[PDB]
């Protein structure tokens, strides 16, 4: 799976791609998963993974267990949106429009990942 | 006639390998288990019945006429005709007074019609049940050959033949066949050879202490007797080898004149 | 949400890259309402089934205590024809350890007949309800054929002062454990404890 | 020593060697050579020439890994079975990134434990658990390191990298020191004992060693093995235990049949393999012999042990595997960060 | 479900026949031909 | 006067060790059997410590060297979910374990988020209550920046964090964050190093304060006095039923049940209650000691 | 991303395809299309699949080792004891170590593919065996198949290993008779207590691992040279008795 | 390529399923020397030396130099040349492997066949041949008549293994002489060991022949 | 007839527990080729996910 | 005081994690197992995979039977058409 993370921490994209790896690696979902893809704002909390699948429900829990284990503690408010590319946005605070504006983009920009 | 050494060494290591490759040694007794004690822990028949059999007697059995078979006497269990059994021995590395190499050679040098096998950490003889039974209490358990702590009767799962003592001195068992008494200083088997649990423990005595361990010990050790401290078994040893070596490359007289 | 304090073992792990757990050690989680019962410190047993459910105890709200048996691995000698391989058992130290929780949570493996004696030897000693985690499954009839006490199959002769209140099936051993399972051992859990 | 010959090095995809055995390997190459020979010199689709092609191509310029093993092995070629030790030997390439040649040794004794005791014998001639540890005891920790830095030690105080030409004398002297001095570290050392706690891992290592001693001093490899049989047999005697019954077979033939010259008996220890009759088998022999047979070489400083073309092969970068540090790639793949060939992923449903 | 009934385990398929019905703590329990308590419930009338 | 170190041996002729050890006037703190190794930390007097490694050597046995086996670590995560839990806290833990020191996981109730996160004055009493302070922190640089009322204690205190360098006015080890796998690369062995070396030091400056004026009785031979009189210490199912800290004790039993047992308890020729302060701690209700200073 | 500018598929070199029509295909009895590139054999895990469920096909007959264990072992033969059995080597059989947490073993999931199955003509000694682990002739073929091949077979009870697919992946096909092998000796001993030293067990490791084993297919000669379990080692009717279409057709 | 499901026999394989070239001889079992000499000892021992002892002059081993060894072999194993074998049998009637050994020992040395090399500092006078391939000879006939012996008094055929085995180690230990065939058959009764007493085994003894890979390595000895 | 050469073959194919099921080849080819078919081998538990 | 329901620990150097020679990494046994071990797999792969054949022959084929100059040109060509044939490419038919 191609795993990128987007951040300005040095140390936390390179430490968030280690923890995406191994939620991949612990599910066995590296084979089953195109691009991962996970967007960390954390001046204001509030991150974003999306996931762009290969080609069921079992899957779909499968997945949003990934997104468990990588989203961190305290972004407890989730909101996901699946239109055959799962993308979920956790944060501490309501999520804003403007977030899942941004999902949304992560969604489109993954949709055409090929 | 031709009188028989042994084994090759001055060290008290080769002088005990050579006592128990002597058939003529008498081997001193430290312990006194019962017949019918010994046939409990061994587990193959429930003492005071009979025999099972694999065929009738040799009387009873017709054979062709055989001139070279007929002169060598059967064995009595080979007369009645008796199923063969076994008896396995775990040593352990740290002064048991048998090792299995040792066991099988005194073993093959000194019983008739026994089955010897030798493991790293297991050794086996098998013979006649009656046979096995009667050198099982003679000279397996009762004499020196035998420690309850640094040895143990022990089928099915061996392990800890080189792993380290325990605290009360005895080697590891994973089934734990025979335990410690400190209120006696006995070990007391409470399961047979193969695991299942005896009704009634039996005492096969107390462990050797290790001053005796290493005078009757036949392994060699560091911190023990080491064979460079015993030149000559390394040269019968070498010698052994280079015989081999020039055997397998042409074996004639001239080859042999560079032994 | 509440303080959640363990008191740790007095032990250090297996070596430098190995497993965090030492055998034969106990953590408590001051407030003693399940325990979780490993097999073994290694990795069979420790980090990949069993922190796993822990932390899912953890995160249901619930305090957790970890004990990693002395002696978890094989049959008990009271097994048919004795033990073979390794002996298990159970100290009084834990099983005193393990008595003064609200409810127990053990983790065994892939034989049936392995896991029925283990269960028996072990509700021999303790008197609490306790949750069976294991791969294949095994019926919960089976434990009450050889004289288990069991919420929905009793025996008519019963040789355990404990109770099995749930087995759960599809836990590999050395395997990341799923949120299904979690969430199953989680719902038994508190249905069993208040 | 290749001259000035050219020569192509064909590698297949791990796939087609998955889902089918190892004498698909070279008819694929062959196939593909004979193809694009047509295709690249606008050749006839199908003549008299392309089946000269064909011909060398299949047998009269191919090299194998392995040969076949038809009869009673009823294997084919490029099986670990057909493997010869000075194949294997030339297949790792810690001879062209150091110059330590005890190193140089102990990577092909891991390359072949982990060929022949872990693959070969553990599922190819046996099944389930295999010899894991059986084979591990030659690369886990630095105990076969150290026997064999000793007995590099022990040779260049007395004699030299090749300062004694191949008698018996200095066969029977440097085995038995260096397996007296093994056995004496594992009497020492109860550490050591648990952790090789099967008397075959010891009775390897220590022969191991004592093998790759000879080899250090002479530069013979059949004085090597004859080495390797000498501490067997004084481990025998030293703790009246070698291994499981079964281990010493080829330990007690061994001695004749090192250095003799009938013709079921007499081969080359680079020439010798698992289908040599002696070793066709036992566990804990195989690949500390691949060993010994790099170590013959490793003393005189050679550039390759039997095959030159095998080790220019096999020091393609381009290879999955790092032939350079066998063990390192072991423990990369121990730790899940080796990625590895021959997988499915395009064309399977995501689970 | 009665003595000299024939019954059968939902979740194994142990065939047995009702020995006696022997409540307990204020529950139903029905002890079979194997000497096993079983549930009510859990058991189902077969012919 | 009283060097603490493990010894990992066997368990043959562990009990004429101890015997000895007995003889000479050391205190066996710590015992472990695994399955034929026994690992021994041990309280032995500083004139002893040749004869015991000559006396080591002789049933080979290992003397390793724990810088930390008199103290108490409290482990601050911010939860117990697997997001800290089984893995960083545990290997902090660990490695702590590692060198002697006796830690505690302190999972906080809402240590968790950039700007809804609070500590409770129990929790920070609780924190209080051991010699030494680790929080394992999380992998960014404005989380933890904005997170600096968390690390409010009068306690010797190291923080780790994901990121090398951070700007807080406290003890600071980098390449430690949130991770998901065992701790086995190299720079975060050597990050782990780091923070012991940090603990290492201050705990060395707390141990030179508190040899400035030295208390009544030391720790050591405080818990041997207690394990000598009280009878209930050998029925404690903790992991340490006595937790020895750098100036004083933790003993795992009910306060209300125990502590006029404990006040009343003549060590030389001094009652306990005049020279330590027995009171109810916030870890189960157990009892803690404090000892007071030839100065009182 | 891997190769590092090596070239490894290049359409425009070698023949101009697709001057005609590249037609897809149907599959016959069955309403679906596909390219013809997917009905490949490499690009298909269906027949990938469809040789490595023969391939790690051994079928071994116990009855001997039955007979061995009552009368030469002096061990009675339940259909207790052969539960016990079968349930051993269900666990041993993929990478399994019976009661030896200190084996090295292989990861269960990697070897999910795995099964020991039995199947016996003897009707009552069927109805008696766990239905978890038994092939049911019974209820998987019609009445009248059902009866010719319990005559055809007999009063006899055979047992079939599916040897984990990764081990044929890994290997050759002649390795899956020692792995089924090894792990039925491995079970046997181990579900029933025998001592493993003794002469004894090797008459009942004859009996029990070389005396009834049926392999797929034989080994071939020459330059054809390859182990048991090839394909080429194949019988015509072994194969038409590999399809199971007499089952659930009639035509 | 093999008769396997027919009802056609002989008592040679095909000779593309031989262990090595020259094996074709080395096919027939022990069993089948045992019931074709209508279960006599010695007719089944020199059926079964005959067919080993030709079977090495096909193999090319019994060439040159080898060739006196192996008649010298087959002679004083398999046809009782000087009746050494029933002269060891009759001396170790009630006896033992050792026994057996010992006269041995005393019959190469009272026939000159070995001679003391020489003296330790611990005794053990060492012992080397003066002829090589006839010490081997009267090694092998004892070896046959310690198999006799053990397996006459026990009256089972299970311990062929062990005798072999610790009768070579046994004599080596004893002399400092080579054993039978200078380890290789030694090594042989090492397989036998490993293929009649194990799981891991297969068959009993009476299914032994030279074509196997696990018994060929001892070149009919 | 019920099976052609073998009978133990013709039973031991009948399995459910087979995961290519050999009662309809011709459809799990299609199934095969429209990559919808779980195959077993991979190794997917002990490699690395980048 | 015997109490048999105690139980026997087993296997604790076995629990420890191995190292490697020469390294220093520390492994699992578990993980040494050669079917668990993708790296031991790629090692036997990569030696399977491997044939080696000598274009010289096949350049004198070229040169003498068919008329067929070689050149490095040639060759090159050559080494361009076997790169994509060998994994599976169409190159006539
Ligand atoms: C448990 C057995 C039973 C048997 O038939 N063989 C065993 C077990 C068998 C099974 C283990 C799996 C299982 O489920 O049984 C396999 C894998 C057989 C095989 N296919 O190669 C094996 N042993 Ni064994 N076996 C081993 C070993 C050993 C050492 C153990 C020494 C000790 O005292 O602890 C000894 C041999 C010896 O005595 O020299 C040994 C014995 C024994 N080994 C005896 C001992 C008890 C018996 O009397 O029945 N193994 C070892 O020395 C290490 C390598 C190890 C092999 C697997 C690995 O390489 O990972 C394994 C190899
Ligand atoms: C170069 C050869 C010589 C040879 O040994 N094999 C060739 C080529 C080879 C290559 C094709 C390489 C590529 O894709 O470029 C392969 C795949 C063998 C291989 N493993 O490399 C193959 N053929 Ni051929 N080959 C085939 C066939 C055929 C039929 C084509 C019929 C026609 O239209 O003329 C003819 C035989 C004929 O003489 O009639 C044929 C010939 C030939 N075939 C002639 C000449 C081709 C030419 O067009 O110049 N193949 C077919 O009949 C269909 C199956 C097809 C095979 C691949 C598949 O099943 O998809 C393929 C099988
Ligand atoms: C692998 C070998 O054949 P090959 O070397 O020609 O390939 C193969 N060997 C065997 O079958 C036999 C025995 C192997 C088992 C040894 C495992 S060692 S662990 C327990 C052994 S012991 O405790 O009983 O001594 C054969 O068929 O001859």
């Amino acid at each position: 799976a191609y795993i990128d993370v987007e951040c300005n921490d040095e140390a936390g994209k390179a430490i968030y791609e280690r923890i995406i790896q191994t939620s991949l690696e612990d599910l066995v979902l590296g084979k089953s998963i195109i691009k991962a893809k996970m967007i960390c704002k954390q001046d204001v909390p509030y991150f974003i993974i999306g996931i762009l699948p290969k080609s069921k429900e079992d899957f779909i829990d499968r997945v949003l267990d990934f997104m468990n284990r990588v989203f961190p503690e305290g972004m407890r408010i989730r909101k996901t949106i699946r239109d055959k590319t799962i993308v979920m946005v956790a944060s501490e605070k309501p999520i804003e429009e403007e977030w899942m504006n941004e999902a949304v983009k992560l969604q489109e920009e993954l949709k055409i990942f090929k | 006639a031709y009188t028989p050494q042994f084994y090759p060494g001055a060290t008290k290591v080769a002088e005990n390998r050579r006592n128990h490759l002597n058939p003529n040694y008498e081997l001193e007794k430290l312990r006194e288990i019962p017949d019918e004690d010994v046939v409990k822990i061994m587990g193959h028949r429930q003492p005071g019945e009979d025999y099972k059999t694999v065929h009738p007697p040799l009387e009873e059995m017709d054979f062709v006429e055989d001139y070279a078979r007929d002169l060598v006497e059967p064995l009595n269990g080979a007369k009645e005709g008796h199923r063969v059994r076994y008896i396995q021995f775990a040593d352990s590395m740290y002064f048991a007074p048998a090792q299995p190499y040792d066991r099988s050679r005194s073993y093959m040098s000194r019983l008739r019609g026994v089955d010897a096998g030798t493991l790293s950490g297991r050794q086996v003889v098998e013979c006649r049940e009656s046979d096995l039974e009667e050198f099982s209490k003679n000279i397996l358990m009762d004499t020196e050959l035998f420690d309850p702590a640094t040895s143990g009767m022990r089928g099915a799962t061996v392990h800890g033949h080189s792993l380290r003592l325990d605290e009360n001195g005895m080697m590891f068992d994973a089934l734990q066949r025979c335990v410690f008494d400190e209120k006696t200083g006995h070990v007391m088997y409470v399961k047979d050879q193969v695991g299942k649990p005896l009704d009634a423990p039996v005492d096969v005595g107390e462990p050797i202490p290790e001053a005796k361990l290493r005078e009757i010990t036949t392994i060699y050790r560091n911190d023990g007797v080491a064979m460079r401290a015993d030149p000559d078994v390394i040269e019968v040893v070498k010698r052994i080898h280079r015989a081999r070596t020039l055997g397998g490359y042409i074996p004639t007289n001239e080859t042999f004149k560079g032994l | 949400r509440k303080e959640q304090i363990v008191d740790c073992r007095a032990v250090m792990g297996l070596g430098e890259g190995g497993g965090l757990a030492q055998r034969g050690t106990f953590a408590e989680g001051l407030r003693n309402d399940v325990v979780v019962v490993a097999m073994s410190p290694g990795r069979r047993h420790i980090t990949k089934p069993v922190c796993e459910i822990t932390y899912g105890i953890r995160e249901a709200g619930i305090q957790t205590s970890v004990l990693v048996l002395d002696a978890g691995g094989g049959i008990p000698s009271d097994a048919p024809q004795g033990s073979l391989g390794s002996t298990f058992g159970l100290k009084p130290e834990e099983a005193k350890q393990v008595n003064r929780h609200k409810l127990c949570v053990i983790h065994f493996g892939n034989v049936k007949s392995h896991i029925i004696y283990k269960a028996r030897l072990f509700l021999k000693y303790v008197d609490i309800p306790t949750i069976i985690v294991c791969q294949t499954p095994v019926d919960m009839e089976d434990f009450a054929a050889i004289g288990i006490k069991t919420k929905n199959v009793m025996p008519l002769e019963s040789k355990t002062e404990g109770k099995i209140v749930e087995i759960i099936t599809g836990v590999i051993r050395g395997e990341s454990a799923p949120q299904k399972k979690i969430d199953e051992i989680i719902e038994s859990i508190k249905k069993h404890l208040g | 020593a290749i001259g000035k010959k050219t020569y192509q090095v064909s590698r297949v995809p791990s796939l087609v060697g998955r889902v089918c055995d190892g004498g698909t390997i070279s008819r694929w190459s062959a196939m593909q050579i004979g193809m694009s020979f047509i295709t690249a010199y606008k050749l006839c689709a199908g003549e008299a020439a392309t089946a000269d092609f064909s011909y060398a191509s299949k047998h009269a310029d191919v090299i194998q890994m392995g040969n076949a093993l038809p009869g009673r092995r009823a294997r084919g070629p490029n099986e670990p079975g057909g493997i010869r030790f000075g194949i294997l030997s030339d297949v790792v390439q810690t001879t062209r990134v150091s110059e330590d040649p005890v190193e140089q040794s102990l990577e092909v004794v891991a390359t072949g434990a982990a060929l022949y005791d872990q693959i070969w014998l553990g599922a190819y001639m046996s099944g389930g658990i295999g010899f894991t540890q059986y084979a591990t005891a030659s690369y886990t920790d630095d105990i076969l390191d150290d026997f064999s830095y000793y007995a590099l030690d022990y040779v260049e105080k007395k004699y030299g990298r090749m300062g004694t030409k191949a008698t018996m004398d200095v066969v029977e002297d440097v085995a038995g020191e260096v397996t007296l001095y093994a056995l004496e570290q594992y009497d020492d050392y109860p550490a050591l004992l648990e952790d090789h706690f099967g008397g075959s891992q010891r009775a390897a290592v220590a022969a191991a060693a004592s093998g790759i001693g000879v080899c250090m001093a002479t530069g013979n490899s059949n004085a090597g093995v004859n080495g390797w049989y000498l501490s067997q047999i004084l481990h025998k005697e030293y703790h009246s235990r070698l291994g499981f019954y079964g281990y010493d077979l080829q330990d007690q033939c061994g001695a004749s049949n090192s250095l003799a010259i009938r013709n079921d008996e007499a081969a080359p220890l680079e020439l010798r393999g698992p289908n040599y009759p002696n070793y066709a088998m036992n566990v804990g022999h195989q690949g500390e012999y691949a060993g010994i047979a790099q170590a013959a070489h490793s003393a005189r400083g050679d550039a390759f042990a039997l095959n030159p073309l095998v080790k220019v092969a096999f020091a393609d970068p381009m290879l999955v595997f790092d032939f350079s540090k066998p063990r390192k790639e072991i423990a990369r793949g121990a730790l899940r960060e080796f990625e590895a060939a021959g997988e499915r992923d395009v064309i399977l449903p995501a689970k | 479900i009665e003595i000299g009934s024939y019954v059968r385990y939902i979740n194994t398929g142990t065939h047995g026949t009702v020995k006696a019905i022997e409540p307990k703590n204020d529950e139903e329990w029905v002890l079979l031909e194997n000497d096993i308590y079983y549930r009510p419930e859990l058991l189902e009338l077969v012919e | 006067m009283y060097q603490i170190i493990r010894y990992e041996g066997g368990v043959y002729k562990n009990n004429i060790l101890k015997e000895w050890i007995e003889d000479v006037g050391g205190f066996i703190i710590q015992e472990h059997v695994m399955q034929l190794d026994v690992y021994m930390t041990i309280a032995i007097p500083q004139n002893e410590i040749e004869n015991f490694k000559e006396e080591a050597k002789k049933y080979k046995g290992k003397i390793v060297e724990t810088p930390l086996a008199g103290i108490e670590i409290a482990i601050v995560s911010p939860s117990l979910s697997r997001h800290h839990l089984p893995h960083i806290a545990c290997d902090v833990s660990e490695y702590v374990r590692k060198f002697g020191a006796k830690p505690n996981m302190i999972g906080l109730a809402h240590g968790a988020g950039k700007n809804i996160s609070e500590i409770r004055e129990k929790e920070k009493r609780l924190i209080q209550e051991h010699d030494i302070a680790i929080y394992v922190m999380g992998n960014f640089e404005s989380c933890i920046l904005d997170k600096t009322h968390l690390f409010k204690v009068d306690i010797p205190l190291v923080v780790t964090g994901g990121p090398e360098t951070l700007d807080i006015p406290y003890t600071y080890v980098g390449n430690l964050g949130r991770r998901a796998q065992r701790l086995r690369k190299g720079e975060e062995i050597r990050a782990l190093r780091q923070m012991i070396d940090e603990v290492t030091k201050k705990i060395n400056d707390k141990r030179m304060e508190l040899s400035y004026d030295p208390p009544i009785i030391p720790p050591v031979v405080l818990k041997d006095e207690i394990e000598k009189r009280i009878d209930e210490v050998r029925g404690i199912l903790a992991p340490m039923p006595i937790v020895t800290q750098l100036d004083g004790l933790r003993i795992k039993m009910d306060y209300d049940r125990n502590h006029e047992e404990i006040e009343n308890v003549k060590i030389g020729k001094y009652l306990l209650k005049d020279i330590a302060y027995v009171t109810r701690s916030e870890m189960k209700n157990y009892i803690l000691i404090k000892l007071k200073s030839t100065s009182e | 991303e891997k190769r590092q500018g090596i070239p490894l598929y290049n359409p425009d070199i070698g023949v101009p395809l697709g001057q005609r029509k590249l037609m897809p295909y149907k599959l016959s009895n069955t309403d679906d299309y596909c390219e013809g590139d997917d009905l490949h054999f490499l690009n298909n895990a269906a027949i990938q699949q469809l040789w490595d469920d023969i391939r790690r096909t051994v079928i071994v007959g116990m009855d001997t080792a039955h007979s061995v264990l009552e009368k030469r072992l002096g061990v009675e033969v339940t259909p207790e004891t052969i539960n016990e059995y079968m349930h051993t080597i269900n666990h041993s059989l993929p990478g399994g170590a019976v009661v030896q947490e200190h084996m090295v073993e292989v990861h269960p999931s990697l070897a999910w593919d795995c099964y020991a199955r039995i199947f016996t003509g003897d009707d009552e000694l069927a109805d008696e065996l766990d239905s978890r682990f038994l092939i049911d002739i019974n209820k998987l073929f019609p009445e009248e198949q059902a009866e010719t091949l319990k005559a055809a077979i007999g009063k006899k009870t055979y047992q079939v290993s599916r040897v984990p697919s990764l081990v044929g992946r890994v290997c050759d096909g002649g390795t899956i008779s020692r792995w089924s092998a090894m792990q039925i000796g491995m079970s046997f001993i181990t579900a029933y207590k025998l001592c493993a030293g003794e002469a004894a067990t090797a008459d009942f490791s004859y009996a029990s691992k070389h005396a009834d084993v049926i392999q797929m297919g034989n080994a071939l000669p020459g330059r054809r040279a390859r182990g048991p379990n090839e394909p080429g080692g194949i019988r015509f009717g072994i194969l038409s008795d590999v399809v199971q279409t007499t089952r659930v057709s009639e035509d | 390529m093999d008769y396997a499901g027919g009802n056609i026999a002989s008592l040679l394989g095909a000779p593309s399923m031989m262990e090595g070239l020259g094996y074709a001889l080395r096919n027939i079992p022990v069993n089948h020397a045992v019931a074709t000499t209508k279960k006599n000892m010695m007719n089944a021992i020199a059926f079964s030396s005959v067919m080993e002892q030709t079977a090495t002059f096909e193999m090319g081993d019994a060439v040159g130099s080898f060739e006196r060894q192996h008649l010298l072999g087959l002679a004083y194993q398999g046809l009782n040349a000087d009746n050494l074998v029933i002269d060891f049998i009759k001396a170790n009637a009630k006896g033992t492997v050792g026994s057996v050994v010992e006269t041995v020992i005393d019959r190469a040395i009272a026939d000159g066949v070995i001679v003391v090399d020489k003296t330790m500092s611990s005794g053990f006078n060492m012992y080397k041949p003066a002829d090589v391939n006839k010490w081997n000879a009267y090694a092998a006939a004892g070896l046959v008549a310690a198999v006799a012996v053990s397996c006459g008094a026990a009256r089972a055929a299970q311990n062929v293994a062990s005798v072999i085995l610790y009768f070579n180690d046994i004599l080596e230990y004893e002399t400092g002489l080579p054993g039978v065939d200078y380890g290789r058959s030694m090594g042989t009764a090492v397989g036998f060991s490993f293929f009649s007493h194990s799981i891991y085994g297969g068959g009993g003894p009476g299914i032994f022949n030279g074509n196997h890979v696990v018994t060929r390595h001892s070149k009919g000895f």
